[PDB]
RNA sequence: GUGAGUCGCGAAAGACGGGUGAGAAUCCCGUCCACCGAUUGACUAAGGUUUCCAGAGGAAGGCUCGUCCGCUCUGGGUUAGUCGGGUCCUAAGCUGAGGCCGACAGGCGUAGGCGAUGGAUAACAGGUUGAUAUUCCUGUACCACCUAUAAUCGUUUUAAUCGAUGGGGGGACGCAGUAGGAUAGGCGAAGCGUGCGAUUGGAUUGCACGUCUAAGCAGUAAGGCUGAGUAUUAGGCAAAUCCGGUACUCGUUAAGGCUGAGCUGUGAUGGGGAGAAGACAUUGAGUCUUCGAGUCGUUGAUUUCACACUGCCGAGAAAAGCCUCUAGAUAGAAAAUAGGUGCCCGUACCGCAAACCGACACAGGUAGUCAAGAUGAGAAUUCUAAGGUGAGCGAGCGAACUCUCGUUAAGGAACUCGGCAAAAUGACCCCGUAACUUCGGGAGAAGGGGUGCUCUUUAGGGUUAACGCCCAGAAGAGCCGCAGUGAAUAGGCCCAAGCGACUGUUUAUCAAAAACACAGGUCUCUGCUAAACCGUAAGGUGAUGUAUAGGGGCUGACGCCUGCCCGG
RNA sequence: UACCCUUGGUCAGGUUGAAGUUCAGGUAACACUGAAUGGAGGACCGAACCGACUUACGUUGAAAAGUGAGCGGAUGAACUG
């Protein structure tokens, strides 16, 4: 087998990273929930 | 200025061997080019060429009160000499 | 011509391919070339719209002057070359002025033969000139429908149109496909059939030789399951139940007309024979 | 809690001695033994994030114990003008001023811009720590740049001279195949160091070593120039001494004109390296100041060094650096000399694994580089170097039963749903080889034979001045054993039939097939922002396409054939 | 995981020996003949690599789909970073 999640940075500091989120409407809303809810981390 | 460019000295067995060829080891404030250290340490002691080499370190972990936390960042800079020498000990 | 390949194994038996006797060099002119990524039949978006393309081999864009725009100036022909993206083999052309431009090859062209682009360039093979001046009863390639665009007509392998006659404005022409159209009097064209004639006797021979091009497979409809295609489903094999054999997207194939009768050139269209 | 002190304790060869310690099958030390060795070895990328090293500790973790660890506690470790990357370029793709579109959101897209797995790019050898090395020092080198200094310029023209943001050249690319020139390492020797055996015997007799960079001067094995030179110019948006064209003198002369290039010689190197006890007051006399002393010749030879050459066709990124041309800048440089200036990131460790993904210290996967010796065609196989490991429970007994391996006389598929499995065949050479056939094959058909060591005689071929060094045949004559490709790795075959023509793919984790596709055939659509299509629309595919072209349906090589019915 | 794009990398060793070329043969000239050359194939054996055919094992497993013994393809419609 090779299981899912053969990991990497660039595809993870891309897509789920910030500047994608804060370069898109929906993502800005997402961040609004992860702030309103309180969290020690974003983009992860 | 010299003040916020030199934060600490460093001493150890490593530096002790280092002082054979007239080397030294300081820790700087971060976000400092290599060159400012040269002209500034020059400014403060009048010692010079034997240019600098330098590194960084990533911050480790530590548990002192069973709560997680990290050490502080550390940029270490290694100074070496050709012109007299300096002792401040 | 086409040289049969002696059968040595299963995947050569019916094989056949060209001889390449109308070629003088192999490596092209760097300059006129131009690069070309591929798409595999799909959009600006990324979705598949046309089916079964892609998989193939890499290639480039050899530029052509279909306009034959610069007129009067005699030219010569110092080389032939090969062109993957079209059936029709292709010629290089040293103009009088040192320029260099590639042109689709008419059958029966001689290296060192000279070919013109002008009004007063009297008739031969290759020469470029309008339709009004040409006589009737002649075969012509690479007509433009419109002044100054770059021709769209008879541009593929083999023979080409026939001029049946002309008014002053507009001008008739019969195609291969045998179908008729009124064309402007002033559209630029040329004379002589196109080059390669036996591009179609090629028995491609083996599955890969569609992939080498490339194209890729197409699966039937009476095999799939009934979502993906209407004919599909059915225990065992599948007679087409419904009348009017359908596309995957409804919309039959078999006899249905799809010319949209509001188009402006429908007056120019007379005597529709092939479609 | 019960189950249960029961199943399990996660493939594997360890043993002994001496220490330690409160206490040892498990810790350290050594000696022996065994294992891998196209690897359980060595080097880096992704990845993880301090696991790295020293000193202590053993509460829990470790599938046992544990005086130990990749666990805890304290302390400490990662050095670059030249290395991978950025201040250089670019495709796919992403974003995209103005702009076109959409109920809002937002969607499309030009200009430009970001984005490497690719292109260009200035460095090497040794030493060194418990832990870093092309980063430190030691020596020797290189690129850009500034400052200082002069041997050439002379309207700032043109000339020395800068030069594009524009014009040009090249950079610049496929796949397969054979042959060749070089070196890597290996090989066996008549040069060097040590040492002569206590088991019968032997003494040219045993063992190990046999190097040296990048850089700069010369040359250089093989290739290349549809060629060199002149004049002109209907063109390369403006210009052009450059390109491209066109006409001529010289051309096939190869004179070798020019180009690029393996690698070699020399210095670098009266130096580093080094088999070296023949070296001490000394360190555990191990050890270190210390002196020891060699670079020869042969044969073998790549899968490394030119997509170079030839052939084929399925017709094989881009841009920049780099070199030129002018428009233009501008008084008027700098040869070779000295001196200095040279940024950010990363660098520790594991990296076929105990540290990554896999919930575990898990018998899985995990791209890439190097990859020695005998045997062999070979990266196959068997045994070993280099080096690394002894697999984190073991001691007893040697019952059932299960599993894994080996054997079994007589018979030989009777078992059986079915010769499932197991066994037999198996390498090299030689003889020979039917039906049928789309003439290619079938065909390794089948069947059958030989193969060991010694001695003698002989063919030979490559390599050399020759010596000898290699390579692999024949003939005879002999010896042994049951057995001579003595072990290991390596095809079971024949006949007949249906289905399918192929080779290929498929139901990831119960089906790999007679299914799907396939080249071919056929019908219908489609006259070009063509039809079909995704979308609301712009827009874009189709398509750098233009009816010998593109889309849809059905059938499935071949060749013999493809009947009647148009009422529904 | 499935396709597709751009860009790279990989595939020991051996066997077979077409087209074409050329030497003679041979014709009025071509067909055609026999040699030598040349090295095509979704060609043949067969390790890497890939895959999963049969069987045994395991089946509160070593593993939430593998191992061992054998097996098919391996210059192409191949594989994969
Ligand atoms: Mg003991
Ligand atoms: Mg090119
Ligand atoms: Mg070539
Ligand atoms: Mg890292
Ligand atoms: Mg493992
Ligand atoms: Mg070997
Ligand atoms: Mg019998
Ligand atoms: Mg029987
Ligand atoms: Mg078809
Ligand atoms: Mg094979
Ligand atoms: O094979
Ligand atoms: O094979
Ligand atoms: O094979
Ligand atoms: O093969």
């Amino acid at each position: 087998v090779k299981r899912t999640y053969q990991p990497n940075k660039r595809k993870h500091s891309k897509v789920h990273g910030f500047r994608k989120r804060m370069s898109t409407k929906n993502g800005r809303k997402v961040l609004a929930r992860r702030r309103r809810k309180g969290r020690k981390v974003l983009s992860a | 200025e010299a003040r916020d460019i030199l934060k600490r000295p460093v001493i150890t067995e490593k530096s002790s061997e280092a002082m054979a060829e007239d080397k030294y080891t300081f820790d700087v404030d971060t976000r400092v080019n290599k060159t400012q250290v040269k002209m500034a340490v020059e400014e403060i002691f009048n010692v010079k060429v034997a240019s600098v080499n330098i590194m960084n370190y990533k911050p480790k972990k530590k548990r002192m009160g069973r709560y997680q936390g990290y050490t502080n960042k550390r940029r270490k800079a290694i100074v070496t000499l050709k012109e007299g020498s300096i002792d401040l000990f | 011509a086409i040289k049969k390949y002696k059968p040595i194994t299963n995947g050569r038996r019916n094989m056949t391919s060209l001889d390449f006797a109308e070629i003088t060099k192999t490596t092209p002119e760097k300059s006129l070339l131009k690069p070309l990524p591929k798409k595999a039949g799909r959009n600006n978006q990324g979705k598949l719209t046309v089916r079964h393309h892609g998989g193939g081999h890499k290639r480039q864009y050899r530029v052509i002057d279909f306009k034959r725009n610069k007129d009067g100036i005699n030219a010569k022909v110092d080389s032939i070359q090969y062109d993957p993206n079209r059936s029709a083999n292709i010629a290089l052309v040293v103009y009088a002025d040192g320029e260099k431009r590639y042109i689709i090859a008419p059958k029966g062209l001689e290296v060192g033969q000279i070919v013109e682009s002008g009004a007063e360039a009297d008739i031969k093979v290759g020469n470029a000139l309008p339709l009004q001046n040409i006589p009737v009863g002649t075969v012509v390639h690479n007509i433009e429908l419109k002044p100054g665009k770059g021709g769209q007509i008879a541009r593929s392998a083999g023979a080409s149109a026939q001029v049946l006659g002309k008014e002053g404005k507009y001008v008739l022409i019969r195609l291969r496909s045998g179908e008729v159209r009124m064309i402007l009097s002033t559209c630029r064209a040329t004379i002589g059939q196109v080059g390669n004639l036996q591009h179609e006797l090629v028995n491609v021979g083996k599955a890969g030789r569609s992939r080498w091009k490339g194209i890729r497979p197409t699966v039937r409809g009476s095999v799939m399951n009934p979502n993906d295609h209407p004919h599909g489903g059915g225990e065992g094999r599948a007679p087409i139940g419904r009348p009017s054999p359908m596309s995957p997207w409804g919309k039959p194939t078999l006899g249905k007309k799809t010319r949209r009768g509001k188009k402006s050139s429908d007056k120019l269209i007379v005597r529709g024979r092939k479609k």
